[PDB]
């Protein structure tokens, strides 16, 4: 989960502290890395590196 | 500190003048004359977020003076013809002295606010005129000895 | 109209074109001062932002 | 345990100083001469969703003042000229002080937030002035051994 938004404030009741809100969404997300675990890959076309 | 008695002469009811258009006014009732009051406080005060306190003077200083008199005086009558003749022309506007006895006094330009409510009972009834006033500080005027003291206090 | 109407009619054009070059000029001068910064003091003034 | 006197001289009304500007203030009335109470609480408490407390302490100090004066006492054309002059001017604020006996005191700056209501009757009257303090945290000053009692308490 990944914060979007938070907010903050001080209002003169509650003094001495402070209300916080925040908002979280899912993440549908989907090197030194051993041989065996490999795939082969892609870079494209390079040039003078 | 022992006993001290505030005045040299007794407050006396009868000594309080109440004027209104330039003729005095008669048929009080009951315990209480007139009752002088404000509407809104002089200051309002706001918190801040840090301790800091932010006072603002208020600007509105309208007031109303209820009148309390009996159901058989003529005053009832002078106030309802005056009320009817407001309402036919438009002048509303009439001035209002207050002259206290050992008290504060006033002395403004007032109105006819709202008509009282009559009771025809076992008894003889009592009927409250509110008066609404356009200033409504009162005024030491005849107390003595106040213009040096007010030199006196202190202040920062 | 009338010729003195003119003259009225020239106070307009220069005291409203007067009020804007009073305006004008002041924020030219801003944005052409860099050495100067201002803060806003919200809070906190009392406690170790003194 | 037995019965005990909790103090070793009488608590004495007039003991009571009160100071406005610098002057002590004469002219009290009734059965209660001065009443000082806050605005709002010290801690607000919140709730949570699984059983813990928050306690959060308030930044604001105000309070009121309430004194009571007969309406024929000089002060109250003191206080009257005060107001219409801060009215013109601008300057509302004058130190405060209250020496209590046998009781907590207070030293702060004050202004004057509402002005009482008059009422001629067939008695002398009672006017109430609410007078704003800044700060209304009580002191123990004149009672004695509190700076040891303090260290006393215990908490975690």
């Amino acid at each position: 989960y990944v914060i979007t938004s938070f907010q903050v404030d001080r209002s003169s009741e509650a003094g001495s502290s402070i209300n916080v809100q925040v908002t979280l969404e899912e993440f549908r997300f989907k090197r030194t890395s051993d041989p065996k675990k490999a795939k082969n890959a892609n870079t494209g076309t390079k040039q003078t590196a | 500190n022992q006993s001290k008695i505030l005045t040299l002469q007794a407050y006396d009811p009868a000594k309080v003048l109440v004027f209104i258009g330039g003729q005095r006014v008669s048929g009080f009732a009951a315990d209480t004359k007139i009752v002088i009051t404000r509407n809104n406080d002089n200051i309002s005060v706001h918190a801040g977020v840090d301790g800091e306190i932010s006072n603002a003077l208020s600007r509105d200083n309208t007031g109303v003076m209820t009148l309390s008199l009996q159901n058989t005086a003529k005053w009832n009558g002078y106030l309802a013809q005056w009320q009817r003749q407001a309402n036919v022309t438009g002048l509303i506007y009439l001035p209002v002295q207050v002259e206290g006895s050992q008290g504060l006094s006033l002395n403004t330009i007032g109105w006819i606010q709202k008509q009282p409510d009559l009771s025809y009972g076992t008894e003889v009834g009592q009927m409250d005129w509110e008066i609404g006033v356009l200033d409504a500080w009162l005024s030491p005027d005849q107390i003595q000895g106040i213009a040096a003291g007010i030199t006196g206090l202190l202040g920062l | 109209i009338s010729p003195a109407q003119q003259a009225q009619a020239d106070k307009r054009a220069r005291d409203a074109a007067a009020a804007k070059r009073k305006q004008d000029t002041e924020v030219s001068n801003a944005k052409s001062r860099e050495d100067i910064q201002y803060t806003m003091f919200v809070s906190g003034l009392r406690r170790g932002r003194l």
